[PDB]
């Protein structure tokens, strides 16, 4: 009824949107240092 | 709320197969109506979920765009649709409500389940079935009780439910369930203890009732005059 | 970053007409626009929103379809009651609202004569030292008219400010005086004044010229 | 799947089972919770847990859950008749794009009076015969679910063909009853001379001899 | 089911702070996105800001700064506060609320006059008809808006066109109003307007008649 709607509403994803309006795709790297050992860091270097 | 489906449901290899999951006392109101199906022997999957303010259903990927969930605001029901039949799909189908909260986890947890659909896929037609009887011998009757019954044998929609002189017996009565064969046949077993005294002034029937078929069978047993 | 344009801004139709307002934005807006209804002294109002769809309290006889350049308003009805400006809006990622210029809908009038009246100031406005003349324009239609004054076979701009009434709910009736300020030192040198009209209604302008102090 | 989950486990009147639930680290590992879902053999599956700490409306105090990094602990108080269930930990995957649900375990806890099983064979009629078919049945009753192999013999060479084996069905006084079907033919039902059903239950056998003639 | 009020509006000098006040009866201050749209006279609406349901606004490019806007949810009330203004703030603006990319409730509206200049009586100088025929009396240098005019105390109605204000270079509003009247009744009927407004309380009656010269 009114005054209750959904929280959610749908995006519109055009392809005649502008540049700004364009649907990009988003990833987020989070990095976390605690007092805990690493178990992932810097890559090796294969040289010749 | 309760959330109803409908009855068993049998198909084809390559058929299409659908079913209602309605809801009694209230609408899906605006939470997640979710599709979630179990099988004897393995795990629990997952297919997707509905929304019944916008119509927008969420897929997964490990099922291709082969099945589709629909529902209409006006009944509050929702439907599915399955297309390529096979026979690994016969396990039941369940729909399932969803309710989020706010946190660290956002989780979706399965507060509210629906009834249950039988689904299963067999390639065999429907046939008529036949009823044979069993009699024991004079060995067999070796103390004051004998064991005797019927069998149901080529019957494709299911054991039927059996009852000994229309209800009148309920001691000593024992159901037997099918199993698999080689070529999809089911067969089941009934036997009931019995005083070796009634057996020559009362007479044992089988009512048999098959729903699908639209058949009933009256058959009589005795037990054999040779031995 | 975004700017709105609008195709109309006055157009005239009968009751049984499309008005076919069209609506046009500088990016691509897939279905987030949304028309509005104000009238003269009243507040506005929604109409449709999200192009597509119609509210509850609106009559139906609104409608638009637009997927990402043109938008349009027509209406299958026009009726006396909804005559009032249309704009359409469209929004930001941080509710940046962009509200444009105003279309308003006219009724469709006989283009008649502009009657040019000339006035020249009392005697009373000489010891207040500014002279003021005006001249007169009635029952003119459409709103296409000339308000250039010529002072001694002389063109005049800048000195004069349009005051344009609104339409009568009688007959629909357009009224225009325009209203010169200047000072009295430069009123006694000039001699001759008066001001012309242009309209498709006369073949050819009517221009009323008078003098200082004619009786 | 991605989840693993214990495949049984025994439980008893009045200790406690803890039970693990462990899988990747892109579902269980990451940030989102478990949920617990009993299934009862014959009811729909409910929510028992959400968000490892709560506890919906109907739920018994004696179900409770914890998290511990990147595994999900169900811990039970007590265990009644009623919790022969299996039970399955469900959560969100990332890489999956959707809900996945655990292997799930098996909490059986039961115990019956089990004793020598008892054997009755069924030669078929003479109508039978007449169907093109031979059909031969070997009751047995008043055994326990295991160990319920059924062998079939002709006095010179074991049968393996139209051999199969039936699950049994619970009676009325905690007793289970099954039964095996030999699917033959009537051409060669007069060759042989006997029939017998070898059914062996913790190394316990009876033999019974049918005679056809 | 919604009803929006305003009030706060009025005449203030460039050089001070005005704060105003929107109430809602059936909604809440803190449950909806909320937008200030403010038109221009004689010109189209215009965006100046926004508040969410949470701690947070946003304003327009020309109206970045100089702009606060704090709710208050004790009163149910909407506050708006303008620490600077210029001489292009004068619109008028209608407090509304409404959803994601579009707002569909509106409320009332209150006109704020900003200038230099201060209260002025009104100056009628009567126009002389020329020898159908048109009278009537010119208002200059008057202020603020609006004045009001009548002509024989409300007896002649037909044939009134009264023209709205319109404002000059030197900060006061000029209105003109004109009748429309048959030659064959000039020297006959005395035709007297009243301009009058509540700011100044002025009562000037003036006549006019077509004689003289000049």
């Amino acid at each position: 009824g009114f005054n209750c709607y959904f929280p959610l509403q749908s995006y519109g994803f055009q392809p005649t949107n502008g540049v700004g309006y364009q649907p990009y795709r988003v990833v987020v790297l989070s990095f976390e240092l605690l007092h805990a050992p690493a178990t992932v860091c810097g890559p090796k270097k294969s040289t010749n | 709320v309760q959330l109803v489906e409908s009855g068993a449901e049998v198909k084809k290899p390559g058929s299409s197969v659908k079913v209602s999951c309605k809801a009694s006392g209230g609408t899906f109101s605006s939470y997640a109506i979710s599709w979630v199906r179990q099988a004897p022997g393995q795990g629990l999957e997952w297919m997707g979920g509905i929304i019944p303010i916008l119509g927008i259903a969420n897929y997964a990927q490990k099922f291709q765009g082969r099945v589709t969930i629909t529902a209409d605001k006006s009944t509050s029901t929702a439907y599915m649709e399955l297309s390529s039949l096979r026979s690994e799909d016969t396990a039941v189908y369940y729909c399932a409500r969803e309710n989020g909260y706010s946190g660290y986890g956002a989780a979706a947890n399965f507060d509210l389940w629906g009834r249950g659909t039988l689904v299963t896929v067999s390639s065999a037609s429907t046939k008529g079935p036949s009823v044979f009887p069993l009699a024991p011998s004079s060995k067999s009757t070796s103390g004051g009780t004998a064991a005797l019954g019927c069998l149901v044998k080529d019957y494709f929609p299911e054991p039927v439910t059996v009852s000994w002189n229309s209800g009148a017996l309920t001691s000593g009565v024992h159901t037997f369930p099918a199993v698999l064969q080689s070529s999809g046949l089911y067969s089941l077993s009934s036997v009931v203890t019995v005083p070796s005294s009634s057996l020559g002034t009362q007479t044992y029937i089988c009512n048999v009732n098959h729903k699908p078929s639209n058949t009933k069978v009256d058959k009589k047993v005795e037990p054999k005059s040779c031995d | 970053d975004i700017q709105m344009t609008q195709s109309p801004s006055s157009v005239s139709a009968s009751v049984g007409d499309r008005v076919t307002i069209t609506c046009r934005a500088s990016q691509g807006i897939g279905s987030w626009l949304a028309w509005y209804q104000q009238k003269p002294g009243k507040a506005p109002q929604l109409l449709i929103y999200a192009a597509s769809t119609l509210q509850s309290g609106v009559p139906p006889r609104f409608s638009g379809s637009g997927s990402g350049t043109d938008f349009t308003l027509t209406i299958t009805s026009l009726q006396p009651e909804d005559f009032a400006s249309y704009y359409c809006q469209q929004a930001n990622s941080v509710l940046a609202l962009t509200f444009g210029g105003g279309t308003k809908v006219e009724i469709k009038r006989t283009v008649a004569a502009p009657s040019v009246f000339i006035f020249p100031p009392s005697d009373e406005q000489l010891k207040s030292g500014t002279a003021s003349v005006v001249c007169l324009l009635n029952n003119f239609y459409p709103r296409e008219a000339k308000v250039q004054w010529k002072v001694d076979n002389a063109l005049q701009s800048g000195n004069s400010q349009e005051s344009v009434t609104e339409q009568d709910s009688k007959d629909s009736t357009y009224s225009l005086s325009s209203t010169l300020t200047l000072s009295k030192a430069d009123y006694e040198k000039h001699k001759v004044y008066a001001c012309e009209v242009t309209h498709q209604g006369l073949s050819s302008p009517v221009t009323k010229s008078f003098n200082r102090g004619e009786c | 799947s991605v989840l693993t989950q214990p495949p049984s486990v025994s439980g008893a009147p009045g200790q406690r089972v803890t039970i693990s639930c462990t899988g990747s680290s892109s579902n269980i590992g990451a940030g989102y919770d478990v949920h617990w879902y009993q299934q009862l053999p014959g009811t729909a599956p409910k929510l028992l847990i959400y968000g490892n700490s709560n506890r919906p409306s109907g739920v018994p105090d004696r179900f409770s859950g914890s998290k511990s990094g990147t595994s999900a602990s169900l811990a039970i108080t007590g265990l009644q008749a009623e919790d022969e269930a299996d039970y399955y930990c469900q959560s969100y995957d990332s890489s999956l794009s959707g809900s996945v649900f655990g292997g799930g375990t098996k909490l059986t806890v039961l115990g019956q009076p089990k004793a020598a099983p008892s054997v009755t064979l069924f030669p078929p009629s003479s109508e039978e015969l007449q169907a093109n078919k031979a059909t031969l049945v070997c009751l047995i009753s008043d055994f326990y679910p295991g160990a319920v192999t059924v062998a079939w013999k002709a006095d010179s060479s074991p049968v393996k063909a139209g051999v199969e084996t039936t699950t049994p069905s619970k009676q009325s006084n905690n007793k289970y009853a099954a039964s095996s079907y030999l699917s033959l033919t009537p051409e060669q039902w007069k060759s042989h001379r006997s029939y017998s059903c070898q059914v062996t239950h913790e190394g316990s056998t009876v033999e019974k001899t049918v005679a056809p003639t």
